[PDB]
DNA sequence: TGCCCCCCCTTCGGTGCTTTGCACCGAAGGGGGGG
């Protein structure tokens, strides 16, 4: 076929980013699974003299058996052009969050289907690491469409368009949202009649080349405040502190008539009263939290962010933001893995949930602050990654002034 | 001879031309050893003449090799390798000797004038023009370029080892039951095979091998142990380092200091217990490489130990892969942690250490936790896997760091060992506030442009105290604030501050710091019995707050 | 009077914070070791 002309955005050169270390069954894999691609042309074996270079790991799901091969593109896909700037970007349905249920299905192998621009190949390009670093690293580059390059969804476009016009005029009801390498399907079917036309859709899909979500159940938690029959000085400071800082937040909430319940310098223990103003300020900021925010919408033009807060008994709190203090989402993610032991395990899948409901509900995972040091999280996520698409993050250490979220 | 294999293309950085830099003057002894070099070179085609159309030059001179009675020619490329291309090197790590495996039959291999034995690519060899100067005033001296990878060029190490890589595969794919560790120009070649088929294969590898141009003198040729292997010995049931003199001397300046140090660390990885924190303490505030140096007391004291420790001898064992790896960890003191890795009981892999301290303020469990996490890295490096961890620090120690900080955090599979210091929190503040406990309300302001700042607190007994301070920050009167509530308290209190970020701080239970004044809050937090902290917003009027505010100011 | 790689220890300069210093991070300087 003919290529597509591909540039960088001006003056920003390709991806320089040092491979990590790897398990051996993860070398393995990436040395089985490379030489097929070799052998199958999708990619070439380069030397040194390609500058340019871009992580690679594996990931195996606890369902599926096999090992995934997974590039770490987000170096490049930042310096590659937009191609919503030449018009083939993936509109985003909004209906696809109203489904019962959505299942998500790995269309990458699709892309080897379609050639890469020969001028771009070479910032495509990878390094197999060695065991006891027994060799130098085995350098290869694409010359199809790469797995979680951003620009593969938009090239592949206008043919995987066509390849589902039959399965979406035979099922208009159903909704198919395209991110990178994933097919997000949704319906409204019985909890497994539903699956079995993600198997038709499957089958037609295999003719030419994980597990089921459920939106309506993804509800948010607000902000809440504590029940006592009685209250310490300490209660009061804590609470006061905690609706001074979501009046930032929200409009119309006071403390003046509970602040003044403190004057005086008292012992942190003492039971203070509560005046009958101080339930009428106290009973109606419970309501002001109990509804959401009013004048809160979603900018497709900027970023998401999400911020995420252990709790402790296994539960995360977080919230998904564009403009600090105007939260489009917030909730609170818990485990079931078994033991309550692995914070890094639970914090990893809470990334994956988190970043799969702002791919269903607006079509672009967010920009992770993750509370974590950055060399604990580098040591072990990969051990627990699933998904085909990595979102960007950075770390914080934010203690916590006000437990704001519980 | 010169390899037939394909040359690799290579580009200058755009815009940029080649070097133009006149040659300087050389010893006679030298001038001899490369017109030797360069006639002989030339001879055997690594090198042509050329002349005043090409327009580049760049300087060159030669050292004695380690073997003596042979020259290395080395040209000063220092120009051409700003102007010439990046590239992406592979050379990803650095083979070790814990990482290898028993072999009952073993070769250590070396190519001949490597470099020399691959071409350069053709368009470029005319920004590689130099001169031999033969004396600087008989003759103005001959230009040549080079065919062949020159030493010195940025990009001939990545180059070659791409090459040797190639011309390696056909006999790795076809022996994949023999091990070649492949550093550079030297061939490690390992296999369960009797001897007798050994060197049949190794006969094989060295002819594929001069097929390709690559010698194997038969100088370099070993055949029996003990092999000599990146600076190691390879005996057939352990191995040792090459052995290590570290420098003895009257006077040290900086320089020396940084030496020792280095062989110090490079000790660490088979003799353990090594420490270097008050050694290197010496380097720090000093502003000159020969700057003399003297020791501190704490630096003669762990020059003695180390010494002591490197008086004995030592050894490593091979890796079984059929066996766990096991890791344990000790704790040193002042920030130091050494460890081990092995498969039977005292029979080390390796060892090394850790002392790096990241933040301004930690503490032990963090470290240990970090000390794991670069031992967990080496392991993949080495070996693929992760150990098993003996650790000293209990685990309701763990379990209460882990539900009281606020950040994610983990250790894999380990086991408790009993070898003290034991890693342990030094304090913990109460979940809640204490009944009977006075109630401290601290602040502290500070001038911004001024640095004069007041510290102080007010009291639910009626205590009350502002002490003046001068050159100070805000934050630093914030963390002198709770400083007095701690010092003038019993040994249970509850705090009140308003400061966010002195709250961060203490409530990540740190026990060092490199601020004498965290650090004095460490030692009071460390004595006392019980201690609730607390948080509320300031200016807002809340009752203590207000009042101790009004009175910093 | 050279090149490339890994490691540790120290110093410095850039970044972001509802900041005015502070804490973090990556690069660069020295040392060790390899070819
Ligand atoms: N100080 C050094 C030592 C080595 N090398 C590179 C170039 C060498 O060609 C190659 C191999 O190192 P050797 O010591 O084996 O030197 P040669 O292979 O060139 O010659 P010999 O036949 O003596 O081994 O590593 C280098 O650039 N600078
Ligand atoms: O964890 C940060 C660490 O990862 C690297 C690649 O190993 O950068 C990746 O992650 C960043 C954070 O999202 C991205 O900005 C970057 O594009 C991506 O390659 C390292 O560069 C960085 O130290
Ligand atoms: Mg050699």
């Amino acid at each position: 076929i003919e290529t597509v002309p591909v540039k960088l955005k001006p003056g920003m050169d390709g991806p320089k980013v040092k491979q990590w270390p790897l398990t051996e069954e993860k070398i393995k894999a990436l040395v089985e699974i490379c030489t097929e691609m070799e052998k199958e042309g999708k990619i070439s074996k380069i030397g040194p003299e390609n500058p340019y270079n871009t992580p690679v790991f594996a990931i195996k799901k606890k369902d599926s058996t096999k090992w995934r091969k997974l590039v770490d593109f987000r170096e490049l896909n930042k310096r590659t052009q937009d191609f919503w700037e030449v018009q083939l970007g993936i509109p985003h349905p909004a209906g696809l969050k109203q489904k019962k249920s959505v299942t998500v299905l790995d269309v990458g192998d699709a892309y080897f289907s379609v050639p890469l621009d020969k001028d771009f190949r070479k910032y495509t390009a990878f390094t197999i690491p060695s065991i006891n670093n027994e060799t130098p690293g085995i350098r290869y580059q694409y010359n199809v469409l790469p797995q979680g390059w951003k620009g593969s969804p938009a090239i592949f476009q206008s043919s995987m368009t066509k390849i589902l016009e039959p399965f979406r005029k035979q099922n208009p009801d159903i909704v198919i949202y395209q991110y990178m390498d994933d097919l997000y399907v949704g319906s409204d079917l019985e909890i497994g009649q539903h699956r079995t036309k993600i198997e038709e859709l499957r089958q037609h899909l295999l003719r030419w080349g994980g597990y089921e979500l459920h939106p309506d159940k993804w509800t948010v938690q607000p902000i809440v405040l504590p029940e006592k029959d009685s209250w310490t000085v300490n209660d009061i400071q804590k609470l006061v502190g905690k609706l001074n800082w979501a009046s930032q937040i929200y409009a119309g909430i006071k403390v003046r008539q509970l602040s003044k319940l403190l004057r005086g310098t008292k012992a942190l223990t003492e039971v203070v009263p509560l005046t009958e103003e101080a339930e009428l300020e106290l009973a109606e900021n419970r309501e002001i939290l109990k509804e959401p925010v009013h004048g809160v919408y979603y900018d497709p033009s900027k970023d998401l962010i999400a911020e995420i807060q252990k709790q402790g008994q296994g539960q995360w709190t977080y919230q998904i933001y564009q403009e600090p203090f105007k939260n489009l989402k917030t909730g609170k993610y818990a485990r079931m893995k078994g033991a309550h032991t692995n914070d890094v395990k639970q914090l990893t899948e809470a990334v994956q949930k988190i970043a799969t409901e702002s791919i269903v509900i607006w079509g672009k995972t967010p920009k992770f602050k993750l509370p974590i040091q950055k060399e604990t999280w580098e040591a072990w996520w990969t051990e627990y990654w699933q998904a085909t698409w990595i979102p960007e993050w950075e770390f914080v250490n934010t203690p916590p002034l006000v437990k704001l979220w519980y | 001879p010169i390899s037939p294999i394909e040359t690799v293309p290579v580009k200058l950085k755009p815009g940029m031309d080649g070097p133009k830099v006149k040659q300087w003057p050389l010893t006679e002894e030298k001038i001899k050893a490369l017109v030797e070099i360069c006639t002989e070179m030339e001879k055997e085609g690594k090198i042509s003449k050329i002349g005043p159309e090409n327009p580049y030059n760049t300087p060159v001179f030669a050292i004695k090799k380690k073997d003596s009675t042979k020259w290395r020619k080395l040209v000063d490329f220092r120009e051409l390798n700003k102007r010439t291309q990046d590239f992406w090197e592979v050379q990803l790590g650095i083979p070790h000797p814990a990482g290898l495996k028993q072999k009952k039959s073993v070769t250590v291999l070396d190519v001949g004038d490597a470099f020399y034995s691959v071409p350069l690519d053709k368009d470029f060899r005319k920004y590689t023009a130099f001169t031999i100067p033969s004396i600087n005033n008989e003759t103005p001296g001959i230009r040549y370029q080079y065919n062949v990878l020159p030493m010195g060029w940025k990009g001939s190490p990545a180059i070659f080892q791409s090459s040797m890589t190639k011309i390696l595969e056909p006999f790795r794919k076809q022996n994949p039951d023999i091990v070649i560790y492949q550093y550079m120009d030297d061939l490690y070649v390992g296999s369960d095979l009797e001897i007798g088929q050994h060197r049949t294969k190794i006969e094989e590898l060295r002819q594929h091998l001069l097929r390709w141009g690559f010698t194997t003198p038969d100088k370099k040729h070993q055949k029996e142990p003990p092999f000599l292997w990146m600076g190691y010995e390879l005996h057939p049931d352990k191995w040792t380092v090459q052995p290590i003199v570290l420098p003895e001397k009257d006077s040290w300046t900086v320089n020396d200091i940084q030496k020792l140090v280095g062989k110090l660390n490079w000790a660490s990885q088979i003799y353990a217990g090594i420490k270097v924190r008050q050694l290197s303490k010496l380097l720090r505030g000093t502003k000159a490489l020969t700057e003399v140096v003297p020791l501190t007391e704490e630096a003669e004291l762990e020059l003695a130990e180390n010494r002591e420790i490197l008086k004995e001898p030592v050894h490593g064992v091979y890796y079984d892969p059929s066996k766990d790896l096991i890791a344990e960890i000790q704790k040193q003191g002042q920030g130091q942690w050494t460890y081990q890795i092995y498969q039977e009981p005292f029979k080390n892999l390796k060892t090394g250490k850790y002392a790096r301290m990241k933040g301004a303020h930690t503490n032990d469990v963090k470290q240990l936790t970090e000390a794991v996490q670069k031992i967990a890295t080496e392991s993949i490096v080495i070996w693929g896997k992760t150990p098993k961890f003996k650790l000293p620090i209990q685990k309701e120690t763990w379990e209460a760091w882990w539900t009281e900080y606020w950040q994610a955090t983990w250790i894999p599979e380990w086991e408790f060992v009993n070898t003290p210091p034991l890693v342990k929190l030094w304090y913990q503040l109460e979940k809640e506030p204490i009944i009977g406990a006075e109630t401290f309300y601290v602040d502290g302001a500070a001038n911004r442009e001024t640095k004069l700042g007041k510290a102080g607190y007010v009291t639910d007994r009626g205590r009350q105290k502002v002490v003046p301070l001068t050159d100070t920050t805000n934050q630093k009167t914030e963390l002198q604030a709770i400083h007095l509530a701690l010092q003038d308290s019993g040994l249970e209190v509850n705090i009140v501050t308003d400061s966010q970020y002195a709250l961060g701080i203490i409530q990540a239970q740190p026990d060092k710091s490199e601020s004498e004044l965290v650090s004095q809050i460490i030692e009071q937090l460390i004595k006392k019995e019980k201690v609730y902290l607390a948080w509320v917003p300031a200016h807002k009027g809340i009752g203590g707050n207000e009042q101790v505010d009004k009175l910093v100011s």
